[PDB]
């Protein structure tokens, strides 16, 4: 969308981190199954590279674009000014906590 | 219970935040966590609200 | 009266204290209305950088709580040793030593505390791999056959923290009318073989160059990935993918910060897919093992420093000047200190040298005695010759 | 003792370097190294004739190791403050009318010839040690070398085609050659080895037909020498991965940047060592050009 | 350039950013190029900096390809000084007189500088009345239709009858 690209960006983080898997073993035993194309979602895939974890590393960027969002957002207070710094803080620890 | 970097709970200024997250976050219910996961894959019959 | 000796005598103390060993950094330039410290933060391609001078909130046993009203004692009720008037009282001069080796020691205690973590994270420098898709072309070549593909969002989170870190311009943009003459000019200036991508249809002279050179073209998205590539001779379509991880090590030969020693080129292959928990656990263990009870004195700082782990990734750590509000500036050769451009791995300039030998020792055939596969069959042990 | 005829043109004073498998002559090695010419440029100035006053020999009983020092310091590998207790000047004791102290052939200075130990003909050492005494005083505030500027030359000499070297101008070309696991440092350790001396003593003591003739034959052995050194002071040295090999690259050849903290792929230059190579380059250079 | 006895403290007036930092890098970058035409006017100090810093951004910007490099050059090698044949020749009379004049070491004669644009300027106060010419010599292909913004009265108001 022309202007307001920044909101489009904060929005993109939500876009899933998995791959579609088509029920093959289940399709084999027959098994009931509504839709005539039993493929489904797996939330996050496996970890191919030896140390990187495509999945958690992704959340890491999320804490920045997000953390970054916390800097654009300014305030008008002492309480608001303070907690903002430290949450910039909690927000980060939270992410290594996630890795 | 393991929240914030602990020291944050202790800091004067942060407690304002120590608080939002504290209230937002709950208690690990043995029950809610499996159920939470189970609905990821199971049929949908009510349109979750 | 107080300022008499306070200023003469009290001042010279600062005169020297201004320069104690570890007691670095510039505290105040002298101009209230315009002096902002130098923001030092540990940057890290891996996790989120941690600023040195932070708001932490871990107020050392009291301390960090200016108490302003601390002049009232000095000025009015406090006796000096030089104002003392009239009595002599010959000034005292601390022996530059209790203060010195004490300092040299705790400084030493720090150097050692970090040896295990610093070594291991280092052995895995060239480890973070990205996932690039390979496109087949001129059918007859196996899996690594043509043009290299990685998602732009992906190239970002990985292969980029690095160029910015090792400086050099940003990758060129390959697009439409580009040919080898333009790309080599850039991979060559940049070193890392990457090119970013825009408009579609990348003519022949460019694709041939990219394949017979393995340039990792960074792609944004993936709709008709074979559409944007003047697919002459065809033999290249959305279906010939080798989803193979790229060892950063195998696209960043910049020795100062990515142990690519052929020797370690293989220790990692030998290792079983790690993790943060294990990489970290080794550190706990590698460290637990090196029994080195340090000084009756060296011990206090630790009991006191409250070690209690040391989070911060530090996959790669680069100290950097962080202009106020993110960004994390490059290493402007002209402003930051030189010790600072790289950082080996936070290892002594000398031990690294012996280390040059160990990888060599660790690869030497004579010490491989852990063979891979057994063969089962069924002969008769007659004249057993081990070989 | 032992005459000369040419000197470096003699059996035991052969400079090799070993690359990949066997040890080959640096002339052949250089031909295994190409350029990247940057959109820059560097004109060559005119080295200032060295300060005449040769340091004072200074009293010091004991032969002191000269060749090893001069070289340990130039393509050292970790020589720290070189011009403190530095003896280089003790090398002026040789330059004189009829002194006794001879320049051992192992690169030691003896006072009086001794029981079973060769030594260059005191005839020619008197011409070499004559000028390089200078190399002694490189720390003396008022004599210190040029430095940063003096590199315009190490460079066109090391690189530049026969053509650039003729008109002064020449882009700042960046060197890449085929590396082989920590090649520059090793190339160097191998050089600390050469019996440099044997070269210089010949560099300045050959009349003319002979001297120019040799200057040409030995430019190759010499260039490898500046090169191992120019890299000591070169911006960034990076390794380039290619198809299968690693094409190692030197970013900017002949542009002393003053880099001083320990790198790895090369030999650092503490600031003192730095002024020294500065001093060494000036005398040897001013001299190369008869 | 004009040829007129100039009792100056020293030929090349410019000053060597030793450790500059980009802004100063590109500022001195321009300096050597003497991109001007004998103004005659007087430039308003204070904003004099931003004026000068701005000009380089546009000079290299409309640059010239060839001289676009000649300038990307001094943009880096800056601890050097860029006199110009004529200048150079002069400093020599100086050194000659008494070989004790210890003037600046590293330098780089130019070679008349690769042509130019007499980038007219001045930061006076008039507004410039231009008298558009019928036909120049930049044979225009087409180029898009321009969109002037909105004149926000308090700068310009338009009225009915002079």
């Amino acid at each position: 969308l022309a202007g307001a690209n920044t909101i489009i960006a904060i929005m993109r983080l939500f876009t899933p981190q998995g791959f579609l898997r088509t029920d093959d073993l289940a399709i084999a035993a027959n098994f009931p199954r509504a839709s005539r194309n039993p493929q489904t979602y797996i939330p996050y895939t496996n970890q191919r590279g030896t140390v990187t974890n495509e999945f958690a590393s992704r959340f890491r960027t999320i804490v920045a674009t997000l953390a970054n969002v916390v800097n654009e957002r300014a305030v008008q207070d002492d309480m608001q000014k303070a907690t903002r710094s430290c949450t910039k803080q909690w927000l980060r620890h939270l992410e290594t906590q996630f890795d | 219970k393991r929240y914030f970097p602990e020291n944050l709970e202790q800091n004067q200024s942060a407690a304002r935040l120590v608080s939002a997250v504290k209230a937002r976050a709950s208690e690990a219910d043995i029950s809610s966590i499996h159920l939470a996961i189970a609905r990821e894959v199971s049929p949908m019959f009510n349109v979750h609200e | 009266n107080i300022a008499v000796a306070h200023t003469d005598h009290l001042s010279v103390v600062y005169a020297t204290m201004s320069n104690f060993m570890l007691n670095f950094t510039n505290n105040f330039s002298g101009n209230h209305a315009t002096f902002k410290p130098d923001q030092y933060v540990i940057t890290s391609p891996e996790g989120s950088y941690k600023p040195i001078i932070e708001r932490q909130g871990e107020t050392v046993d009291g301390l960090t709580i200016i108490d302003t009203s601390i002049v009232w004692p000095i000025l009015c009720q406090c006796t000096y040793p030089l104002v003392r008037q009239s009595i002599m009282e010959e000034i005292v001069y601390p022996d530059p030593s209790t203060t010195l080796s004490q300092s040299l020691s705790v400084a030493q205690v720090l150097s050692k505390l970090t040896l295990p973590d610093a070594f291991i994270n280092m052995i895995l420098s060239g480890g973070d791999s990205v996932v690039m898709r390979t496109y087949q072309t001129e059918a007859d070549d196996d899996l690594d056959e043509g043009i290299r593909m990685t998602t732009y969002d992906q190239y970002l989170s990985h292969i980029r923290e690095r160029l910015h870190i090792t400086n050099v311009p940003d990758p060129i943009y390959i697009t439409g009318a580009s040919t080898p003459d333009q790309i080599a000019a850039s991979v060559q200036a940049t070193h890392v073989a990457v090119v970013l991508y825009q408009s579609g249809v990348i003519n022949g002279p460019a694709s041939t160059y990219l394949r017979e050179n393995e340039v990792l073209v960074v792609m944004p998205d993936y709709y008709d990935v074979v559409s944007r590539f003047a697919n002459a001779n065809l033999q290249m379509n959305n279906n010939r993918y080798h989803e193979s991880v790229l060892e950063i090590a195998d696209i960043f030969d910049q020795a100062d910060f990515i142990q690519t020693s052929d020797a370690v080129r293989q220790l990692r292959a030998l290792m079983p897919t790690l993790s943060t928990s294990q990489i970290r656990h080794a550190i706990e263990r590698i460290a637990q093992i090196t029994d080195v009870d340090s000084t009756d004195y060296g011990k206090l700082t630790l009991r006191f420093l409250g070690t209690l782990t040391r989070s911060l990734k530090m996959q790669n750590a680069q100290i950097r000047r962080i202009r106020p509000d993110g960004t994390v500036l490059r290493y402007d050769d002209q402003i930051d200190i030189e010790a600072f451009r790289w950082s080996r791995y936070f290892l002594d300039e000398l031990q690294l040298r012996r280390l040059s030998v160990g990888l060599r020792l660790i690869t030497n055939p004579r010490i491989a005695r852990r063979f891979n596969g057994v063969r089962i069959m069924y002969l008769t042990d007659d004249d057993p010759d081990p070989d | 003792q032992q005459p000369t005829g040419g000197y470096t043109t003699l059996e035991q004073f052969a400079f090799t370097i070993r690359n990949d498998g066997t040890n080959a002559t640096p002339t052949q090695f250089l031909q295994l190294l190409s350029w990247e010419a940057t959109e820059n440029e560097l004109v060559k100035k005119t080295i200032p004739t060295p300060e005449t006053h040769l340091p004072s020999a200074r009293n010091v009983p004991g032969n002191v190791y000269i060749e090893d020092a001069i070289t340990q310091a130039l393509f050292g590998i970790s020589a720290q403050n070189v011009n403190a207790h530095g003896y280089f000047s003790r090398l002026s004791a040789l330059a004189l009318p009829n002194t006794s102290a001879r320049l051992g052939l192992d690169g030691v200075i003896y006072n009086s010839e001794t029981i079973n130990i060769p030594f260059y003909d005191p005839a020619a050492v008197a011409n070499f040690a004559a000028t390089y005494a200078k190399l002694g005083n490189a720390s003396t505030p008022r004599y210190r070398a040029d430095m940063i500027d003096i590199y315009a030359h190490v460079g066109l000499e090391l690189a530049g085609t026969d053509a650039e070297r003729a008109a002064g101008v020449m882009p700042v070309k960046r060197a890449k050659f085929d590396s082989w696991e920590g090649s520059l440092i090793s190339l160097s350790r191998d050089v600390v080895n050469w019996k440099i001396l044997a070269f210089l003593i010949d560099l300045c003591s050959l009349e003319g037909e002979a001297l120019r003739a040799f200057k040409t034959r030995n430019r190759d052995v010499f260039r490898m020498m500046l090169f191992i050194m120019s890299t000591a002071v070169a911006a960034n040295v990076v390794n380039r991965k290619v198809t299968k090999r690693v094409d190692r690259v030197l970013e900017y050849i002949g542009v002393n940047s003053m880099r001083t903290a320990g790198r790895t792929a090369t030999i650092t230059y503490d600031l003192s060592r730095h002024e020294f190579a500065a001093k060494f380059l000036q005398l040897t250079f001013t001299r190369w050009n008869a | 350039d004009k040829g007129a006895l100039v009792e100056a403290d020293r030929v090349i007036q410019r000053l060597i950013p030793l450790s500059s930092s980009t802004y100063v890098q590109r500022l001195a970058a321009i300096g050597a190029l003497y991109p001007n035409e004998f103004t005659e006017n007087v430039l308003d100090l204070s904003r004099l900096s931003t004026a000068l810093l701005q000009l380089s951004d546009t000079y290299y910007q409309h640059a010239n390809d060839q001289l676009r490099r000649l300038y990307r050059r001094m943009y880096n090698d800056s601890r050097t000084l860029y006199m110009t044949q004529r200048h150079q020749e002069l400093l020599l009379a100086q050194i000659t007189a008494d070989p004790n004049i210890l003037l600046y070491p590293y330098t780089y004669i130019f070679t008349t500088i690769p042509t130019s644009m007499n980038y007219i300027s001045n930061t006076g106060q008039g507004r410039i009345k231009h008298s558009l010419t019928v036909t120049g010599a930049t044979e225009h292909d087409t180029v898009a239709d321009i969109v002037l913004g909105q004149t926000g009265e308090d700068v310009i108001t338009i009225s009915m009858v002079e």
